[PDB]
RNA sequence: GGUUGCGGCCAUAUCUACCAGAAAGCACCGUUUCCCGUCCGAUCAACUGUAGUUAAGCUGGUAAGAGCCUGACCGAGUAGUGUAGUGGGUGACCAUACGCGAAACUCAGGUGCUGCAAUCU
RNA sequence: GAGAACAGAAAUCUCCAGUAGAACAAAAGGGUAAAAGCCCCCUUGAUUUUGAUUUUCAGUGUGAAUACAAACCAUGAAAGU
């Protein structure tokens, strides 16, 4: 009805879509704010199907502002072909956003009141579900070995027990090096093939194995430690060409002049 | 590359709200919206000001602590804060001083009688012939013990504690709204 | 249950009063320009800031009770009041409130040259941290008028008062300047409001 | 063309509610237990409105919900316990339909009387391909029009297996 | 909590004044400043105005041809390294700087479970940062992974304690000394044992020393050199396995042995004697050092770290050929040693007399100063990387810095409330890292002889404390069982 | 210009009914050995990107659709209100100024822009 | 509103609406939204010690309450509360 339209209160756009959480956002925009007025910058990560992002980003009144950006279809740059969105890739990831914002700020390789002040960084989820074990704590904890030093307990990461509180090293060393996987791999190695060429696909085409999909890993995290440079695509096509395309096809707005011809002839 | 500023009238600080004072003259011609370089004159004033301003902010003392993060309110050893002092400026108060008093008739008499205030302990009570402490108030208290037990020997009677009980607590509240009314 | 009763306790008097929240009144009259304005200003006054739902009929100088209300009923010390008017156009009108009673009250009206954020280079901001002040011009500690504006100027955008500051949070200052010495029977000079980023 | 928009079978519900919440209630649970093979849900009651004896949060009904292959091996079974033939009522307008029996002891489980006589209403929701954006926290949305299901789509769905029936409507 | 007395209200009104401008116009000095070479070389009375310390580095690079910056440092009274011009002949000293900066460490990174007893002994690879071992109580020695902070290649074979673990200087073998007598090696990338365990000692290994890299034969493995409880010391030869020497001068326990740059061995012995040993004379004793009442503990030299990280390097980079694996360990060795512009190396002594005593072996028999002031027994001493500062611990909770060219008193690192067992010195030699019996640990700055930061979260006693070479990640191992890696 | 991530303004951003989307990415989708949680792998956790689908989500185009928004001498510097004077009126009131100062209504227009990182014929 | 053996006007379940005529301690500005509501997990606090009001009878360089402030505590991965 046109009252309770006009009642109707529509919310913000970014919340409308399922996207962001205005109450959780509240707490990281505007901390206590009492203390010592310091910034407080927010280390984002998102999971998309296919797709890892993982963002530093800071506060402004225009928007967000990021900082340093990684992605894990940049993975294959250091040799990861397949599981761009499994935990060890969302560790790889991890670190290597943490070792590039960490290069990019001069740690590695006004700056007055000594010391350097290492890069605090909080991390934001967004609607990410807390679950022990989640990729994106292991998105965290590349993070933290990559140098962002994220405030974090161990309450979360794979390899948790709840009858003990204690984590299983060796659990999570498995779960970073892709040992989940190697295990899966070789559960199907003696089951049904079918699923096992289908599933693994990829690995079977590379002639991945159990052992080589940890060294493969090892190997991407050295090239992360070692090539973090961030050298984005040639990019084909340029802008102009993108948007001379996208035109190509783009739907126009009739004009207030067309709508009143169309109207004149379907009166 | 220079930093030092000089004006005919020294500026006045208000380190306490990171707020300069400027008296010296400027001129009407300058800063008229009519001018193009308007805007020109008026950042370089600010500029001055800003650089007189921090170089008196880095002049100050800085705290330096050697402990770790732990509780995240102190600062870590790393960082190192400018102590900045009270306001100079005086600002108006936002609400008048709740220093509201009364006596409830109760200080009164204490202060003439020699009567010192409790130690206020704590809940706990020991329960004599029983194990367990179970406090005075606060949780499974003692008071609520009659109600619980199984004979009252001399209507039943844990209706009429309850009732004195209600009696007592609408005793208080009476009192405590004569005490308001004053 | 006592849910309440710490919403209670915070709105209640302190010898240490809490950080004074602002709240935008958007006017009848109110233009969109303006609203952008309001909203541009506010922009500085985070996490302080507080923006009405509904425009409001208000006439501070006809009849005051109805910012005393909102003012008890939102707990929002400063009130900045939007309005318009052929006379006074981009009517900024800001009020103080002093236990829910009306303090003072001085209408600011934003000339036509105003630029708005988006127009300005495109520099980053940090949101929360404390503004440096530059006072320029005797007459803001001299004259009553500019001095009741430096007071209320201060008073809305020291943000917290804190004993101990960062050096990181120095990122931008707020600079307000009278345009030109006056004597008595000319117009009172218009003050002019810029924010600079420190490099 | 219809590559995406196949009718398919979103969960099978079972739910049997009971006047009181003693042993009937037990051994009704035990059967919607040992049929579907998982524990049920009690549910409780929301007000006493005395006619029936209810009173409020007595956890008067039981269900339980059966999905993928095995939702259907029982869908099958109750059909089979209804020769196959419904009515043009029991279907929801959203597309969803369901109805209920007695004596379930002659769909398959054997009487077992320490267990007792029971019947069983069986509702059926039904779906497309993409129904997960309805129900997924993140990014949560609305369906098309061309793609909510129908009491018309329902029931051409259903005539087309089973051999069932559109019985005089 | 107690607090800090709070500022009166005249202070309050003191500080609300603006002062203390930084303006220096000119600051023409009123005295010529010349540069001298703190090591011997005097270089000049110059009259420059306000030179900032870049303007100095600059005079001094083009001084020597470089234009190599050196740190400058006032008549050592003053002893304050524009920064001295705020005092006022005057002569500025300098040193070599070897520049380098290991970053601050002030975080921890994570608990990490392990052995189910207390820690007993860490030692970070040479080479690499990534790798590091850590002996227990627990029979079995774990290499854990720097990186991922999660156990690698367990080590397993012992029965006992593992009292003590080192890594070779070329980081290619781990010796483990256990409780057992018997001693282990190790290949840190399979955890296999390197043929049978080491045999023939009586009692307990109580430490282990390497051979240095540049004394070794070209191409050949190097010696490792064991100490037991019982007083006898072998030179095991890590391709045979079989100690050629056997050693028994010591009447006791000996502390500890360390093998010099020039090829001798010194020890510490429980017979409250030091007595310097040369490999080259088939194992024999050449001189024996009796000064200390108490016994001997934990004999240092201050060629130490060179020996240690011989042929490496703080950037990790690995040589090529054996050769110029061994011309970089000798050039390494000798940029320490000549720093006095002769080959000498230092050796401090340390027991349980609250005394430590600087020799000279090779130069003299007679110890070259004595360093006292003590008042408990001196736990561990180590020497600076570069033998600018000795460092000392001793269980009356305080830590002295002496001058390690001449033994001289410098400052006492106070602030822990519990005796302190081991110290690390940091690469760079700005910070050094330290552990107490107290529940915390804490690194010192000794450029200003100041707390540099506490580091706590040991729940229990810490005993073992390392700074990797590189210096960019700092172990630790103690009474809770938990393995705690810090960086900056 | 399309798109993903983080946002600012917070309906020109919403609601109903219709139509298209080249490449990329969202999205649905496929699997339950592992981490993970549910009566239900529906939600969520993990694996797979392999077997597909642009059906749906989302973006875009339309209704003289409902609401919504903007500029305005259109209401208007009008009404309303206020302060002053033997001006008339016995007074109340009437005419004036003298400062604030509206809204309905009406005229015309519109049915998302924009801050940072990355990607696409 | 559309449907389900007993089951109907009120029993419980599935679907579409609901600006909130949910329970919010509050009347109430009309507010409260991936909550201040509903379902689930962990949790004590009347903890001490410094400072300004009050009291006294070894005026107790502390014996106690009151207010403020600091440590400590609960929770979460975290911001924070």
């Amino acid at each position: 009805s046109s009252a309770y339209s006009s009642r109707f209160q529509t919310p913000f756009r970014r919340r409308r879509e399922g996207k962001t959480d205005y109450y959780q956002r509240k707490r990281l925009v505007t901390q206590h704010k009492a203390k010592y007025n310091t910034p407080k910058y927010r280390l984002v990560v998102r999971f998309t199907n296919k797709d890892i992002i993982c963002q530093i980003i800071s506060s402004t009144i225009t928007g967000d502002v990021v900082l340093a950006a990684a992605y894990s279809h940049e993975l294959p740059r250091y040799g990861i072909t397949h599981g761009l969105t499994n935990w060890a890739a969302a560790y790889a990831t991890g670190l290597l956003i943490a070792r590039r914002t960490l290069q990019k700020l001069g740690l590695d390789e006004e700056a007055v009141e000594d010391g350097p002040r290492p890069f605090k960084v909080f991390l934001d989820i967004g609607l990410q579900r807390t679950t022990t074990g989640a990729r994106v704590f292991g998105a965290l904890k590349g993070a933290s070995d990559g140098g962002l030093y994220v405030p974090h307990s161990e309450n979360r990461f794979p390899g948790w027990d709840f009858e003990t509180e204690e984590i299983d090293p060796e659990l999570l060393r498995s779960y970073i090096f892709g040992g989940h996987v190697s295990q899966y791999m070789e559960e199907l190695a003696d089951d049904d093939e079918e699923r096992f060429s289908e599933l693994f696909k990829g690995y079977l085409a590379d002639d991945i194995d159990a052992d080589s999909l940890e060294d493969i890993y090892t190997s991407a995290h050295e090239a992360i430690r070692a090539d973090p440079a961030f050298k984005p695509t040639e990019k084909k096509f340029t802008k102009e060409q993108y948007a001379a395309e996208s035109k190509k096809y783009r739907q126009t707005k009739l004009s207030k002049e067309e709508r009143a011809a169309r109207v004149a002839a379907k009166i | 590359l220079p930093v030092t500023v000089e004006k005919p009238i020294p500026v006045v600080y208000d380190l306490g709200n990171l707020a300069a004072f400027d008296s010296n003259v400027l001129d009407k011609n300058d800063l008229d919206s009519s001018n193009a370089r308007r805007e020109e004159k008026i950042k370089s004033l600010t500029r001055d000001n800003v650089q007189l301003l921090i170089n008196q902010l880095l002049s100050l003392p800085m705290k330096t602590t050697t402990e770790s993060v732990g509780g995240t309110g102190g600062q870590s050893s790393v960082m190192t804060l400018l102590q900045l002092p009270d306001p100079t400026t005086d600002l108006p108060r936002e609400k008048p001083l709740p220093k509201a008093k009364a006596m409830t008739k109760w200080e009164k008499f204490a202060a003439k009688k020699g009567i010192k205030p409790k130690e206020r302990a704590g809940k706990m009570i020991y329960d004599e012939a029983s194990g367990e402490w179970v406090p005075k108030w606060g949780y499974k208290g003692a008071n609520k013990k009659l109600d619980d037990q199984w004979l009252v020997e001399v209507i039943d009677p844990r209706t009429l504690n309850r009732a004195e009980r209600k009696r007592l607590v609408k005793k208080n509240e009476k009192q405590q709204r004569r005490n308001m009314k004053n | 249950n006592a849910r309440a009763k710490r919403a209670l306790v915070k709105r209640e008097a302190k010898l240490v009063e809490n950080v004074k929240q602002a709240l935008f009144i958007p006017g009848q009259s109110c233009n969109k320009n303006l609203h952008d304005i309001m909203v541009d200003l506010s922009a500085l006054k985070k996490p302080d800031m507080k923006r009405f739902n509904r425009k409001n009929d208000i006439h501070p100088f006809e009849d005051m009770s109805p910012l005393e209300f909102f003012s008890e009923k939102n707990d929002c010390s400063l009130m900045v009041l939007m309005t318009s008017s052929k006379k006074r156009k981009n009517n900024m009108t800001f009020i103080r409130t002093f236990g829910y009673k009306i303090y003072d009250m001085i209408e600011l009206m934003v000339a036509d040259n105003f630029k708005l954020l988006s127009d300005f280079k495109k520099l980053t901001f940090t949101v929360g941290l404390k503004p440096m002040f530059t006072f320029q011009g005797a007459a803001f500690d001299t004259h009553p008028v500019y001095k009741q504006i430096k007071s209320l100027f201060l008073d809305f955008f020291r943000g917290e008062s804190t004993d101990l500051q960062d050096v990181a949070g120095l990122q931008h200052v707020i600079s307000m300047t009278i345009q030109g010495d006056f004597q008595d029977g000319e117009p009172l000079p218009n003050v002019l409001f810029r924010v600079y980023k420190l490099k | 063309q219809n590559p995406m928009r196949d009718l398919k079978i979103e969960k099978l519900v079972l739910n049997i509610s009971v006047g009181e919440s003693g042993d009937r209630l037990t051994r009704a649970s035990k059967v919607l237990e040992q049929l579907s093979g998982q524990t049920p849900v009690q549910s409780k009651a929301r007000y006493t409105v005395r006619t029936f004896g209810i009173r409020r949060n007595e956890k008067i009904a039981v269900h339980v919900t059966v999905r993928g292959p095995k939702a259907e091996e029982i869908l099958e079974r109750g059909l089979k316990v209804k020769e196959y033939q419904l009515r043009d009522r029991n279907f929801s307008a959203t597309g969803n339909f369901g109805f209920g029996i007695d004596e379930h002891i002659d769909l398959g489980i054997k009487y077992d009387p320490s267990i007792g006589i029971f019947g069983m209403d069986f509702y059926v929701v039904m779906n497309r391909p993409g129904a997960r954006v309805t129900r997924r926290k993140r990014c949560k949305g609305t369906v098309g029009n061309s793609h909510k299901t129908t009491k018309e789509d329902t029931v051409s769905w259903f005539k087309q297996k089973y051999d069932a029936d559109v019985l005089d409507k | 909590s107690t607090l800090i007395p709070p500022p009166s209200k005249k202070q309050k009104k003191e500080a609300q004044l603006p002062r203390e401008v930084a303006i220096i116009p000119k600051d023409l000095p009123n005295v010529s400043i010349k540069f001298q070479a703190l090591d011997t070389g005097d270089n000049a009375l110059r009259v420059p105005g306000a030179i900032s310390e870049k303007q100095l580095e600059e005079l001094l690079n083009q001084l020597n041809g470089t234009s190599v910056p050196y740190t400058f440092s006032c008549t050592i009274k003053a002893s304050d390294p524009y920064s001295s011009l705020i005092k006022p002949q005057i002569t500025l000293l300098y040193t070599p700087r070897a520049v380098f900066k290991v970053k601050p460490v002030t975080r921890s990174s994570s608990a990490i479970a392990g052995h189910g007893s207390t820690i007993l002994c860490s030692a970070f690879a040479p080479h690499t940062s990534s790798r590091m071992v850590t002996g227990a109580g627990d029979n079995t020695a774990r290499i854990w992974d720097c990186d991922t902070q999660t156990p690698m290649h367990t080590l397993k074979g012992h029965y006992n304690w593992v009292l003590c673990v080192s890594w070779s200087p070329d980081g290619e073998v781990i010796a483990t000394g256990s409780m057992d007598n018997t001693i282990r090696l190790w290949d840190p990338k399979s955890g296999q044992c390197l043929g049978d365990a080491l045999r023939g000692h009586s009692k307990w290994i109580t430490s282990l020393s390497w051979e240095p890299i540049h004394l070794v034969k070209p191409g050949s493995k190097p010696r490792l050199a064991s100490s037991s409880k019982d007083g006898t010391i072998k030179i095991w030869d890590t391709v045979s396995r079989v100690c050629q020497y056997t050693m028994s001068g010591h009447t006791n326990s000996v502390s500890c042995v360390k093998w010099g740059g020039q090829g001798l061995l010194y020890s510490g012995s429980h017979d409250r004697t030091v007595r310097v040993w040369d490999i080259n004379s088939q194992g024999r004793c050449i001189n024996i050092l009796k000064s200390h009442a108490h016994w001997v503990n934990h004999l240092s030299l201050s060629t130490d770290y060179a020996l240690r990280i011989g042929a490496f390097d703080h950037t990790g980079k690995k040589p090529s050929t054996p050769e110029e694996a061994q011309k970089k360990a000798l050039e390494n060795y000798e940029k320490i040693c000549k720093k006095n512009g002769n080959s000498e190396e230092m050796m401090v002594t340390a027991s349980d007399d609250y005394t430590m005593f600087l020799w000279n072996p090779l130069k003299s028999t007679k110890p070259i100063a004595r360093m006292t002031g003590h008042q408990k027994l001196v736990n561990h001493v180590a020497f600076s990387p570069d033998g600018r500062y000795i460092v000392s611990a001793s269980f009356d909770n305080s830590i002295k810095l002496w001058d390690g060219r001449d033994g001289k008193f410098i400052s006492t690192f106070r602030g822990h409330v519990a005796s302190v067992y081991q110290v690390a010195w940091s690469s760079d030699c700005r910070l050094l890292v330290s552990c107490s019996k107290d529940t915390t640990l804490k690194v010192w700055d000794v450029r200003t002889r100041k707390l540099s930061v506490d580091l706590p979260g040991h729940k229990d006693e810490v005993y073992t404390v390392d700074w990797s070479v590189d210096g960019k990640r700092v172990c630790s191992g103690g009474k809770d069982k938990m393995v705690r890696l810090w960086t900056h």
